[PDB]
């Protein structure tokens, strides 16, 4: 289960992090399409950190 | 706090008195800039060489090997006489032994790896002459004062030579003056 | 007119909607994220295309993407 | 082979550019007085001359019709010296700073101070991994074995395709 | 030795100055000793 | 845990003491890397490949066929002197030789390396397969260690190994040869 303090791979394509670690930051309640956010060493182009992703985009790498 | 040799300067921090040889002399602060371990095994390094070199330099003036090759007095010019086949012999095997005495771990990164590896320590005592624990504190003070020692005496056997062309004996018993 | 559109990775911030200086965007009611809102393009014949709404938005790909396409007076921004 | 060369020792052409460069410094030379530094400058020029012309006569170095080194680069090793003896020492120099260079970024992206000791540089750090350069091919080839010297495929970033 | 100005020291362009310049020097004093060197001797 | 050849590294992990011509000896590691069958199977071609190539280095010196075109001594300059269509049925032999290594390793990786199922006079089928395993490989290693020397010395002298070492011809006074 992805929760905080998760380590994940990032499976969205178009994403500056693709194939790349994060750790879980938060999981939101349900309904939220993309509820699962992310943190990263590496800042993007635009100069961010952070980014949403669905379930399907991460998985897991260790556990907490 | 001071350092015990230069006592107006603090004492660098790596060098705890607990080491032979460490009267806290290091003003440039070397100990900070290189690791102690890897400085202290190449000092003792240093001076192991030195002392064989220096003992070398005064043997040679008068004992020789059979040949006109393994001739010539003077040491420094004595290298470009001897057979160059003969100097890869001993380079290549200084190399096996640099490699099997430091069991494949040559460098600062490696070479104290575990953690019984003490430096200059290469467990070669046959005759066990430091079977005595206070006599092998003794002598592994000696080791690295004689070796310091020899440093400083064989730059100066071959700045001598360079400027007479004498032995090391020769220009004490023919000495010629700037 | 140029093509604005906004896609289901926006996060309500209504950061691009400040960026506009055509008025071009507004926030509406939304389901789909934490803010309860997304942006929307219902003036895109106002719109410049002038990028400044992509440069403010902080998703990675963006949320908002305007395609240029068919030039009109207002889209060169000509006051003459 | 090589008919088109000639030894520079046996060159014509080659001797004449020595005897030329040193006509010109001669009457350079006489128009400045015995014992001047001027006079020394140009003596010292003379004699540089002198000793490269004569080193190069002395190595066996091929010349052109030109009468100027032409240099051998295909492999034989009558001619070692010309291309390949220098192309093993900057491959073993290069690969040394190379190599350091990738330890020292390593080392420091297991710790805090990343991103600052980029620049503000770990020198005591730096100075071990620089003095443990000397053995880098053996160290490289072991790491390339071992599976510690590539990234998979998988876990580098890629664009859409 | 002070520690702000030995940190100063360690700057990126202070080192890369420093560093090329004994670098430099040494190339210059090979070729001041050794001049003419176009091949390798042998 | 250690290697038995160089006892002071670790024992290559992916090879056994089962495995014919094991001493532990893989410092650089290439075992952990590249499949182990695959090297095994590489291993074996060489040992097997210079196993005859050093005995037809040799043979020519003492005994030739009938001709004054099989008469050149030295193996290197003989490889020009004899009969091309000769060398094209050599060749041609290798090249079938080899389809068959190659159909071995594609089509039946369960088979055993160097396991082309012969041994006419079963000479290692029962209680001495591993003893005759390890034979073929450590005479097969000194082979390939004298195929360096014999091939780089012919290429000095242009004589036979036993015209060499009869002659005296110890020394290379024809580097660089180009
Ligand atoms: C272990 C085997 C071994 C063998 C077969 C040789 C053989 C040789 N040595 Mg070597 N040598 C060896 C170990 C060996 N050495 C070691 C371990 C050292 C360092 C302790 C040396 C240090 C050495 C020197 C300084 C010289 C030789 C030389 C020689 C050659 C001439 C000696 C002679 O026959 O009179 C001969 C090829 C001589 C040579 O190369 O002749 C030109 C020569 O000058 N050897
Ligand atoms: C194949 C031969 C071989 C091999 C594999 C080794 C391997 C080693 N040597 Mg050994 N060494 C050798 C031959 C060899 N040596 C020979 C023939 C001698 C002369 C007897 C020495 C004398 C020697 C000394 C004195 C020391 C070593 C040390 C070492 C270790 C570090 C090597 C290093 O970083 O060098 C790469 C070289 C450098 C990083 C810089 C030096 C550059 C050249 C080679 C010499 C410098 C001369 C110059 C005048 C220095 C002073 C300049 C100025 C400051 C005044 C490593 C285990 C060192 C050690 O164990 O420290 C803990 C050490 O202090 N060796
Ligand atoms: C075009 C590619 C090429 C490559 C990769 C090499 C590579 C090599 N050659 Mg060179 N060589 C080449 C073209 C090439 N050669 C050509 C066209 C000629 C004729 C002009 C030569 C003539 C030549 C000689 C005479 C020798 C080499 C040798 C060598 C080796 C040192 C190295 C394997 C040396 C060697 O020992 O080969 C094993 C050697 O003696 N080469
Ligand atoms: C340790 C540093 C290091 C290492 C191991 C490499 C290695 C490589 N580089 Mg990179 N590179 C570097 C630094 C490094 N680079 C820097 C600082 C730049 C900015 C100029 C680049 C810009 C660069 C480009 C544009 C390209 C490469 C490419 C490559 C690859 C092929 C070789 C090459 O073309 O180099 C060429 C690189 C240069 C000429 C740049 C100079 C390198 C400097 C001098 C090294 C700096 C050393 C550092 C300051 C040492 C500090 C260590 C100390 C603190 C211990 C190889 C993987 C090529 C590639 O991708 O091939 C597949 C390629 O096209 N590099
Ligand atoms: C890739 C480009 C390139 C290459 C291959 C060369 C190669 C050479 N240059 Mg040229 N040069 C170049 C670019 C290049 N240069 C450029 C861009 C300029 C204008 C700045 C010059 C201006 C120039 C001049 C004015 C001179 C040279 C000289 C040399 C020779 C120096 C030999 C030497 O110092 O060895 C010694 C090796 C070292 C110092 C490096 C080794 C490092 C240490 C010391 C060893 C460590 C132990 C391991 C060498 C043939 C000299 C020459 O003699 O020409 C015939 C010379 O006088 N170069
Ligand atoms: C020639 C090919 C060859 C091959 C494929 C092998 C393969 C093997 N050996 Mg054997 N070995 C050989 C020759 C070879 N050996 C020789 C001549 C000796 C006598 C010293 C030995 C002595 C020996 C011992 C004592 C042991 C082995 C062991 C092994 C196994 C593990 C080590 C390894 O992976 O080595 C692979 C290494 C190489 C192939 C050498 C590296 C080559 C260089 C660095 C690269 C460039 C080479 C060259 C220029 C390329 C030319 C290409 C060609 C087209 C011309 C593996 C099956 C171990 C084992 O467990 O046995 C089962 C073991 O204990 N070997
Ligand atoms: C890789 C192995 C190999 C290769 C490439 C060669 C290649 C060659 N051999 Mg040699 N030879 C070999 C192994 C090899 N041989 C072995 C193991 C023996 C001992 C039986 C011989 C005994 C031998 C003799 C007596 C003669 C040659 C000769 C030759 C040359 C010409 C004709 C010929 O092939 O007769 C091959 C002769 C055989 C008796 C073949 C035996 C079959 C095995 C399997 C090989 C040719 C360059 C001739 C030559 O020109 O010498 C200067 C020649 O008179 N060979
Ligand atoms: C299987 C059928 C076969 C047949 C019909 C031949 C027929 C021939 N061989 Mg060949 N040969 C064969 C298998 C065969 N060989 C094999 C399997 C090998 C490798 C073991 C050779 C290795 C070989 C060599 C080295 C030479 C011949 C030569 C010859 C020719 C001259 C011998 C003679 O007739 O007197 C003759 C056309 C000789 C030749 O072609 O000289 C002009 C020659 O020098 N053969
Ligand atoms: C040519 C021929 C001759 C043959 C010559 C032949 C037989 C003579 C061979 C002599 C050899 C055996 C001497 C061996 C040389 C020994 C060397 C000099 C040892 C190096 C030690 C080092 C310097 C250790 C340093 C270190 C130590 C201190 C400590 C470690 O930690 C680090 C290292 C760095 C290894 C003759 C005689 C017949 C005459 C004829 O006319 C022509
Ligand atoms: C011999 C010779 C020649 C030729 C040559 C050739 C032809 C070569 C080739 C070569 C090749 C074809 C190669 C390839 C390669 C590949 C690859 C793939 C690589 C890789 C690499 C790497 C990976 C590395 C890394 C590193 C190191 C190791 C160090 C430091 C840095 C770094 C990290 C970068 C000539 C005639 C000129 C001259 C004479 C001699
Ligand atoms: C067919 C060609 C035949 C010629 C081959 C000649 C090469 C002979 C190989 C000798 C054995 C080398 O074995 C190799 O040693 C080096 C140390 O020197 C080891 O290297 C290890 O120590 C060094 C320094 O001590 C470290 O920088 C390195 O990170 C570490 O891997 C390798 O792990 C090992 O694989």
């Amino acid at each position: 289960m992805v929760q905080k303090g998760s380590k994940v791979k990032i499976l969205r394509k178009e994403s500056y992090w693709y194939q790349e670690i994060g750790n879980v930051v938060t999981v939101e309640k349900s309904g939220i399409k993309y509820p699962i956010i992310v943190r990263f060493d590496k800042v993007n182009y635009a100069g961010v950190n952070t980014n949403n992703f669905a379930s399907e985009e991460v998985i897991e790498i260790e556990a907490p | 706090t001071k350092s015990l040799s230069v006592p107006f300067l603090e004492r660098p921090k790596n060098l705890d008195g607990t080491a032979p040889g460490d009267v806290g002399f290091d003003p440039l602060y070397i100990s900070d800039l290189l690791d102690i371990q890897w400085l202290r095994e190449s000092e003792i390094k240093h001076g192991r060489i030195c002392m064989l070199a220096a003992v070398g330099f005064i043997v040679q003036e008068f004992v020789h090997l059979p040949g006109e090759v393994f001739s010539n007095k003077v040491a420094i010019d004595a290298l470009f006489q001897v057979p160059s086949g003969g100097l890869w012999q001993i380079f290549l095997f200084i190399g096996l032994l640099e490699f099997v005495m430091n069991k494949g771990k040559m460098t600062p990164l490696d070479m104290f790896s575990d953690p019984n590896r003490k430096p200059g320590d290469f467990g070669f005592d046959p005759l066990g002459l430091g079977k005595d624990p206070q006599a092998r504190k003794r002598y592994e003070v000696a080791e690295i004062k004689n070796g310091r020692l020899a440093m400083l005496a064989v730059g100066g056997f071959i700045h001598h030579m360079l400027l007479t062309h004498q032995g090391v004996v020769e220009q004490l018993t023919h000495f010629r003056s700037l | 007119a140029h093509n604005v559109k906004i896609y289901d990775t926006c996060i309500g911030c209504t950061q691009c909607v400040r960026a506009c200086p055509c008025d071009v965007l507004e926030m509406v009611p939304w389901d789909g994220c934490k803010a309860l809102q997304i942006a929307s393009a219902p003036r895109t014949e106002d719109c410049v295309g002038c990028k400044r709404c992509e440069t403010a938005c902080p998703t990675d790909f963006l949320s908002i993407r305007v395609y240029l396409g068919a030039e009109t007076s207002r889209s060169m921004g000509l006051a003459y | 082979e090589f008919n088109n060369l000639i030894p520079c020792k046996e060159s014509k052409i080659f001797n004449k550019r020595l005897e030329s460069t040193i006509k010109k410094l001669e009457n350079k030379l006489s128009k400045y007085e015995v014992g001047s530094s001027s006079y020394l400058a140009i003596k010292n020029t003379i004699n540089k001359t002198n000793n490269r012309f004569h080193k190069y006569m002395e190595s066996g170095v091929l010349c052109g019709k030109d009468g100027l080194p032409h240099l051998i680069a295909d492999g034989r090793w009558s001619h070692a010296g010309e291309f390949v003896i220098p192309s093993l020492l900057f491959i073993y120099i290069s690969g040394w700073i190379g190599w350091v260079g990738r330890g020292y970024l390593s080392a420091i992206k297991n710790t805090n101070k990343a991103i600052e000791n980029e620049i503000i540089i770990d020198v005591p750090l730096a100075l071990k991994f620089m003095s443990s350069g000397f053995i880098w091919p053996l160290s490289a080839l072991r790491e390339y074995t071992k599976g510690d010297l590539l990234m998979k495929d998988s876990e580098v970033t890629i664009s859409p395709r | 030795m002070n520690k702000d100005l030995l940190k100063y020291l360690s700057t990126a362009p202070v080192l890369g100055v420093i560093w090329i310049a004994i670098t430099a020097a040494i190339i210059v004093e090979f070729n001041r000793l050794y001049p003419d060197a176009l091949f390798f001797p042998l | 845990r250690m290697s038995k050849a160089i006892p002071f590294f670790p024992k290559p992990a992916r090879l056994d003491e089962s495995m014919p011509g094991y001493a532990g000896f893989d410092p650089l590691g290439f075992s952990d890397k590249f499949d182990v069958k695959f090297l095994q199977e590489a291993e074996i071609k060489h040992c097997r490949i210079c196993m005859l190539a050093a005995l037809g280095w040799v043979v020519p010196e003492f005994w030739h066929l009938p001709s004054e075109v099989f008469s050149n001594t030295s193996p290197l300059a003989a490889l020009g002197q004899v009969p091309k269509l000769g060398l094209i049925q050599i060749l041609l032999l290798v090249l079938a030789l080899e389809a068959i290594s190659l159909d071995k390793i594609t089509f039946h990786p369960e088979k055993e390396p160097g396991d082309f199922g012969f041994d006419p006079l079963g000479l290692g089928k029962g209680n001495a397969k591993k003893w005759m395993q390890t034979a073929e490989l450590k005479n097969g290693r000194l082979a390939m260690i004298a195929m360096g020397a014999f091939f780089h010395q012919n290429l000095l002298t242009n004589q036979g190994i036993f015209e060499q070492l009869r002659t005296h011809n110890f020394f290379p006074t024809t580097f660089p040869l180009h």
